[PDB]
RNA sequence: AAUUGAAGAGUUUGAUCAUGGCUCAGAUUGAACGCUGGCGGCAGGCCUAACACAUGCAAGUCGAACGGUAACAGGAAGAAGCUUGCUUCUUUGCUGACGAGUGGCGGACGGGUGAGUAAUGUCUGGGAAACUGCCUGAUGGAGGGGGAUAACUACUGGAAAC
RNA sequence: UAGCUAGUAGGUGGGGUAACGGCUCACCUAGGCGACGAUCCCUAGCUGGUCUGAGAGGAUGACCAGCCACACUGGAACUGAGACACGGUCCAGACUCCUACGGGAGGCAGCAGUGGGGAAUAUUGCACAAUGGGCGCAAGCCUGAUGCAGCCAUGCCGCGUGUAUGAAGAAGGCCUUCGGGUUGUAAAGUACUUUCAGCGGGGAGGAAGGGAGUAAAGUUAAUACCUUUGCUCAUUGACGUUACCCGCAGAAGAAGCACCGGCUAACUCCGUGCCAGCAGCCGCGGUAAUACGGAGGGUGCAAGCGUUAAUCGGAAUUACUGGG
């Protein structure tokens, strides 16, 4: 599990950040956006009608980090559901449980937040869960434990996280270290970045 | 001849009894004439997890059918009442 | 020349005692010509007379037996290892493949 | 409260449009092989020779059906050795039991396999000319007699089974 | 494969079966089945279902469950409620073993396991603790059913092999218009966290029951006795170093595989020179190979990846829906 390799190269080749560092400034510098990785990037793409489809899957992926076999389950869920099943896809991701701690602000990156949730810092409705794919109801809170209280890992996440936009769907708490999810993400909520019936049309061949 | 018996079909250590009524000869995952309740014994705190028709099982009884040790047992305990 | 490469002790054996055409100076003469065990001296051998058919003995080859045993000590580790050789291996149709080990 | 869904491309010709085959992108398995491999959950694991098989194990169980001691576990009685209060050792089915045996019930179930079978079969919907130990409801009898036979004893044919 | 049927088709009577019946017999009549595919041959266990498919359809019948058939080969009956009987029986045949060679014994298409077949499929395991059977009044005994473990990435699914900061844009590699670019925040360094493994502790649930003592009711001559319903006291775990929880140490123990000419996401250099070889398809290679071999860079997917075989799809390419 997990991708494991260099965070900066994937926003590279996708030609947009997936905020995968971006913890104390999110620095030009290092980026380098929209010049490609590797020897011969320089050169302009001319993508394929097949290829932007298949850029779009990798685009969607790689910000929450999953792998094509769970993402699939993903996808078979939220076609049988009524609606749309790209809204009904992003809802599902967005409802996992390493994801809620980066919206919450408790980690600084969706890893950092995979490894607290993984090391049994994060419990939910008084449950400690293991399993990062987890996934979240309505009407749940959700806080850390006594042994990861107050240690260097959550102190410095809770000062970079003042700077973010705050989500609408959940309430954020944290002066005492937990958190309330609400209610359901909806098509308007979530970001604009996604285009929706095209990350669902490649899976139709 | 008609015996009222515990079935076997849930996952591997973890048992879901299905009380049945069937012929003896039989084997117990094997054919039989009615389903009649269900035995949770490893259950969970919620309220539902044993539970039996008393008019099938009394209807049973009246045509004859013997009752195996452990449905007679749980027939004492949730009787009427627990 | 194998009791010499694997360095071993050696013992010999008359088979012919009971003749009295089967003489043992012949014997013992015969075989002492080598450049390792020569006969007669009463070291670094020992000689045995046993019948070829009845048989006899056992007592003197035995007895040589024996003195090569106390000569040289011979020990085995009895806890955590086994080990040891293979002389022969087959195959059996109701047992399977089997082998004889020493 | 409820039963939502359908992609194409390459390839005949100098080039085109048809007709038309071949091939590929999909999903999948009771899989195999190659390279590589940390842990866990759950499920599966001789499809080929219904080809042949060593060894161990896979059906027995009731003394509350009965003769019985083949046991051995005691008691009781009794005889001894003396330590006169004890072990020891013969009797005794008296007993807790129980081999072999008579008799009861089970061995037709549970389990394996796909060889044969294209209709004595299977599946679906109906029927009458029937039985049905074990299991139940209903109503009554359960009186009085006899002859065997295995076991066991006494022998004997047989290499062994018998 | 176009004609096939004498107990064949029908009736009466006798016999037979639990019971209908050419079921089986005697006698009488001449029919029966047949292109809506008889008969014969080849091939096949069937179905609830599985797999694929938008559906219609197609392919298929492992696992799970229902039913039938078979039990070394061939035939028959007995006992019994029920068998023409997998580990019952009798006889014949094949074949293996034993033998005093006259004559006897044996049937893993039960669980393990071995030979052999084959591309290829496991431990000569533990326990009746649990469910369910067999016997018994019951204790209890028996149960390779079943519950469990061992073994294999075989499949599905979950998780990990760190996280954050970090330009010196390091060293090294590769390319270069020899100006540089790239590998590359990747590294190194610094700051943090230790899941799962490893190591030491603690510790659910699967157990309801049954047993021995007691009280009351029912019971009868009776307070017996026995059965029932309460109660108390002793207990009952194969799996099991169980699930699960806590503690310790330290980034420590844990990433590979295919592909990059078009189809089809992802490029250059070097070696070889129509040779070597690649190739699913159209095709590449005969001196500047983005297709071969090697290296660098890149892309896909993950404890798997790829190839091959097998089935359906695309295929309106058997077209009923849906063609000529």
């Amino acid at each position: 599990a997990r991708y494991l390799g260099p965070k900066l190269k994937l926003s590279r080749r996708e030609g947009t950040d997936l905020f995968l560092k971006s913890g104390v400034r999110a620095i030009d510098t290092k980026c380098k956006i929209e010049q490609a990785p590797g020897q011969h990037g320089a050169r302009k793409p001319r993508l394929s009608d097949y290829g932007v489809q298949l850029r779009e899957k990798q685009k969607v992926r790689r910000i929450y980090g999953v792998l094509e076999r769970q993402f699939r389950n993903y996808y078979k869920e939220a076609a049988r559901l009524k609606g749309n099943t790209g809204e009904n896809l992003l809802a599902l991701l967005e409802g996992r449980l390493d994801n809620v701690v980066y919206r919450m602000g408790f980690g600084a990156t969706r890893a950092e937040a995979r490894q607290l949730v993984s090391h049994k810092a994060i419990m939910v409705n008084g449950r400690v869960v293991n399993i990062a794919s987890y996934q979240v109801s309505p009407n749940d809170v959700v806080s850390i434990r006594e042994k990861a209280k107050k240690q260097s890992r959550v102190k410095a996440a809770l000062e970079l996280a003042e700077q973010r936009e705050k989500p609408t769907w959940l309430e954020v708490d944290a002066g005492k270290m937990e958190g309330t999810f609400k209610r359901k993400p909806e098509r308007s909520d979530l970001s604009a970045d996604i285009n929706e019936h095209l990350i669902v049309e490649l899976y139709s061949k | 001849m008609v015996t009222i018996r515990l079935a076997r079909h849930g996952a591997k250590k973890r048992p879901f009894y299905q009380v049945v009524v069937a012929d003896s000869r039989n084997a117990r995952n094997g054919r039989f004439i009615e389903r009649v309740g269900f035995f949770n014994p490893i259950a969970s705190e919620k309220e539902e997890g044993t539970r039996l028709d008393l008019d099938r099982i009394a209807h049973w009884v009246g045509q004859g059918a013997t009752i195996s040790d452990r449905v007679a047992a749980l027939i004492k305990e949730v009787n009427k009442a627990a | 020349q194998h009791a010499k490469a694997a360095q071993v002790p050696v013992v010999v054996a008359v088979n012919k005692i009971d003749k009295p055409e089967a003489d043992p100076d012949r014997v013992k003469n015969e075989l002492s010509q080598y450049g390792i065990l020569p006969e007669e001296w009463g070291g670094e051998s020992q000689f045995v007379h046993v019948s070829a058919k009845a048989g006899t003995g056992i007592d003197e080859l035995l007895d040589a037996i024996l003195l090569q045993a106390e000569v040289l000590e011979l020990k085995a580790v009895r806890k955590g290892m086994a080990s040891g050789a293979v002389i022969e291996s087959f195959l059996d149709k109701g047992r399977g493949p089997v082998a004889t080990v020493l």
